[PDB]
């Protein structure tokens, strides 16, 4: 079995306009095997109300799953998601930037 | 849009000791999915993912069901018989993915079919494009491909293909018309982010685009900077429509040597951004 | 509309 480690975004829906309602994603592709584990952080912590697509894959026969749920941010709220999959050391951290 | 797909997309993956294998299908129209079938759910029907799918009545849904359940019932057949072919123990874990379905042009022919297997992530077999023979790619698969050969299992694909996967998306096109057959062209915008003294990243944009399908490039002096361009997947924003975008980074001063370049279908002409202050 | 598949 050959494994491909996630590639790894997190983004808002619409641009981020601090007070108004959005959605943030979570957007893991380019992985192989299919178990993964995923969360969204709001400081640290893991948000419940979190969806995510049906596991689909790519011509090159990598997995795709969006994580997404509803928020509001903020000036000082910090926003990440937590990736686990079998080619990582460790769970990878990635954080919300709002210009990426 | 001026060429469509219906793809299936399915994942079974063995759960040693844990009962039966996971089995996952997703059905798609374009980049636009519209049915799953997943055999952990209660309901054990297939279960539509678009609106415009809820109108097919319950034959429709008896129908769908009992397909996705057969294919089902046999990838876990088929996990079983990888193990034998590959010497593979029961203990392991391994996944079988199936992909098939059809590609039709605007005016409502038939363009190309699809039918393949990989094992653990690598090909296994595959339908050629001619819908006549097989692409067996190592020892293992040869001996499926000894027995598709036997069962004329590619003609049997070939009418499926050219047949009721034509027709299914033929309809599905029609049903989901208000939405199916947009072609949204990216709303595009360049970004500025000073590095150092030295150097800043200009990041080009596409939002708000549908179908998928996308190039975003940078060029500098008219040429093509593959080799120096950070390009993110396209990524879907959740509400039918995806995002990409594209960055160099650029030495001080430089800004006006760069140019983005976006096409897209529902562009009436490719575009050509440049940084404006 | 679903197709089918072949045992291996
Ligand atoms: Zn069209
Ligand atoms: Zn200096």
């Amino acid at each position: 079995a050959i494994q491909r480690t996630p590639k790894i975004q997190v983004y808002s829906r619409h641009p981020a306009e601090n007070g108004k309602s959005n959605f943030l994603n979570c957007y893991v592709s380019g992985f192989h095997p299919s178990d993964i584990e995923v969360d969204l952080l709001k400081n640290g912590e893991r948000i419940e109300k979190v969806e995510h697509s049906d596991l689909s894959f790519s011509k090159d026969w990598s997995f795709y799953l969006l994580y997404y749920t509803e928020f509001t941010p903020t000036e000082k709220d910090e926003y990440a998601c937590r990736v686990n999959h079998v080619t990582l050391s460790q769970p990878k951290i990635v954080k919300w930037d709002r210009d990426m | 849009a001026g060429s469509h797909s219906m793809r299936y997309f399915s994942t079974s993956v063995s759960r040693p000791g844990r009962g039966e294998p996971r089995f996952i299908a997703v059905g798609y129209v374009d980049d636009t999915q519209f049915v799953r079938f997943d055999s952990d759910a209660a309901s054990q029907r297939m279960e539509p993912r678009a609106p415009w799918i809820e109108q097919e009545g319950p034959e429709y849904w008896d129908e769908e069901t009992g397909k996705v359940k057969a294919h089902s019932q046999t990838d876990r057949e088929n996990l079983r018989i990888a193990l034998r072919y590959y010497n593979q123990s029961e203990a392991g874990s391994h996944t079988l993915q199936m992909m098939f379905g059809c590609d039709v042009g605007s005016d409502g022919r038939f363009l190309r079919g699809y039918h393949q297997y990989a094992y653990d992530g690598k090909d296994y077999i595959a339908l050629k494009e001619d819908l006549r023979s097989w692409t067996a790619a190592d020892m293992a698969a040869q001996i499926t491909k000894r027995k598709w050969e036997a069962a004329h299992v590619a003609e049997q694909q070939r009418a499926y293909l050219e047949g009721t996967c034509v027709d299914g998306l033929r309809r599905y096109l029609e049903n989901g018309k208000e939405t199916l057959q947009r072609t949204d062209p990216p709303k595009t915008h360049m970004t500025h982010h000073p590095i150092s003294d030295h150097e800043a990243t200009l990041r080009c944009w596409a939002l708000g685009f549908y179908p998928a399908e996308i190039t975003l490039t940078w060029q500098r002096d008219g040429e093509d900077q593959t080799q120096d361009t950070e390009l993110v997947e396209t990524r879907p924003a959740g509400d039918g429509t995806f995002q990409k975008w594209a960055a160099v980074v650029v030495p001080s001063g430089e800004e006006q040597r760069y140019t983005c370049h976006v096409q897209h279908e529902g562009l009436p002409k490719p575009l050509t951004l440049r940084w404006e202050p | 509309r679903y197709g089918f598949v072949a045992n291996f």
